[PDB]
């Protein structure tokens, strides 16, 4: 079906350029507009502009007249956004969204690319088992998880047992401490009966620092 | 330059009840060609937006029947009748009649439900973490409502201050509860100066405060 899959998280110094991509599939690419939407943390969506891939032509909204460009690679069905001379105001999530021109609305959206602009250097997390306390012998549900500690910038991606354990999982919003760095926890609930059955690995990816980590959580 | 206003910013509704987000506009959204190009998206926590309604009153494919939109000129309503747990999210109106297209500021739909008491857990710091030179203690409150919860730390039965952090999840998409983590962070040395670590939870669902604790080195 229609899929828009955008490139990963970016961390860039102020003044540098960024180029974000968005690969489309499952339809004639040249036949539909490509729109870009900005989303600052906890703020509303903003329509930046679109590129008409059939004419190669770009329109920008007032705020994004200036340091912003759209590019295409029709052969490879990818659209790009490039921001340059980056400011802190650009730290945000950027979305491409197919422009269904027959009713002047975007219909399919990419998953979002998160860009942090900072003078500071990527710092990768440490991961610690939050180890379950309920003895497998007794009943009820037992709780367990991973403490993903001391990283910059946002986001990190937590899954469990390589994304094949999703039920009962809570990954908390990241929070800051005085260190200037982020921490969070991902916890899961599981029948205490199964802690002595099968294993629990949490899989933490933090892409701006290129750390992929697996942690075996156990008694 | 048109303005696109949404009301409210925050709309609590209970399950099965109806919800009206409204969206005004500084100028008519009728095109000189006859159409109204007003649309709605829903953005669920973490996820990218979903197409709901196009041209004022049309469900996009797959969008359930209990969503409907209406209005004309400057005033539009989105009505979710018989509200459900997964309608939780932020709703935006989007106009593309006049250049340049704009979004409303969004309405956060919140589900109202009966009180539910937390499941409380506690995790001592890991050996691994200690080896590196700090202790973090974590206290988990699982599956509760309302958001409000007082979490207190007793270290050897002395109350703590401004050395822990709270994080709360967004409302759950199936049962509409919250989950919370409180994390006390001490230096390895500080941690070893003491023996009993406890988080005491106070909450509307609990008839009296529940305490979870451990003694060091278990
Ligand atoms: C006003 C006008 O001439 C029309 C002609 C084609 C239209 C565009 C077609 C593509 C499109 C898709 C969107 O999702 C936003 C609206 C837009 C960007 C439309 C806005 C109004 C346009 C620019």
């Amino acid at each position: 079906q229609v899929q828009l899959v955008q490139s990963g998280p970016e961390l860039k110094k102020p003044g540098e350029t960024v180029k974000i991509s968005c690969k489309a599939s499952g339809y004639m690419f040249t036949n539909y507009g490509m729109n870009w939407v900005k989303q600052a943390p906890g703020k509303a969506l903003k329509w930046m502009g679109w590129i008409n891939p059939y004419t190669g032509e770009s329109t920008f909204a007032d705020d994004f007249k200036g340091r912003f460009a759209f590019f295409l690679e029709t052969s490879a069905t990818t659209a790009y956004l490039q921001i340059n001379n980056l400011k802190n105001e650009d730290t945000a999530t950027y979305f491409c969204a197919r422009g269904t021109t027959i009713v002047w609305a975007m219909d399919y959206w990419g998953q979002g690319t998160s860009v942090t602009v900072s003078s500071a250097s990527t710092k990768g997390p440490s991961v610690f088992p939050l180890a379950p306390s309920s003895k497998s012998t007794s009943g009820g549900t037992a709780a367990l998880g991973c403490l993903v500690k001391d990283y910059f910038p946002e986001p990190v991606t937590v899954s469990w047992n390589s994304g094949a354990l999703t039920s009962g999982v809570h990954t908390f919003p990241a929070v800051l401490q005085s260190s200037g760095l982020y921490s969070l926890s991902s916890v899961v609930t599981v029948p205490s009966s199964s802690l002595g059955t099968q294993t629990y690995i949490c899989n933490v990816n933090h892409k701006p620092s290129n750390t992929k980590v697996d942690k075996k959580v156990e008694p | 330059e048109l303005v696109m206003t949404q009301t409210p910013l925050s709309l609590p509704v209970s399950l099965g009840d109806q919800a009206s987000i409204s969206c005004r506009s500084s100028q008519s959204l009728v095109h000189s060609n006859g159409n109204t190009y007003l649309h709605w998206y829903l953005q669920k926590p973490g996820q990218s937006p979903k197409f709901l309604i196009y041209k004022v009153s049309n469900r996009f494919s797959g969008v359930p029947d209990r969503f409907s939109g209406s209005g004309s000129g400057t005033d539009f309503i989105l009505k979710i009748s018989r509200v459900e747990a997964e309608d939780l999210g932020v709703y935006f109106c989007f106009q593309s009649t006049h250049f340049f297209p704009t979004f409303g500021g969004g309405t956060k739909l919140e589900i109202k439900r009966t009180v539910a008491a937390p499941s409380v857990f506690i995790f001592p710091p890991s050996d691994e973490q200690l080896k590196s030179g700090t202790a973090s203690v974590v206290c988990l409150l699982n599956n509760f409502y309302p958001r409000e919860a007082k979490v207190q730390w007793k270290v050897d039965n002395a109350l703590q201050s401004g050395n822990s952090q709270e994080s709360v999840t967004e409302q759950d998409s199936k049962d509409s509860t919250y989950s919370l983590s409180s994390t006390l962070t001490l230096s390895k040395a500080d941690y070893e100066k003491h023996k009993v670590y406890a988080c005491e939870v106070t909450h509307q669902g609990l008839s009296s405060p529940v305490t979870k604790s451990f003694n060091r080195g278990e």
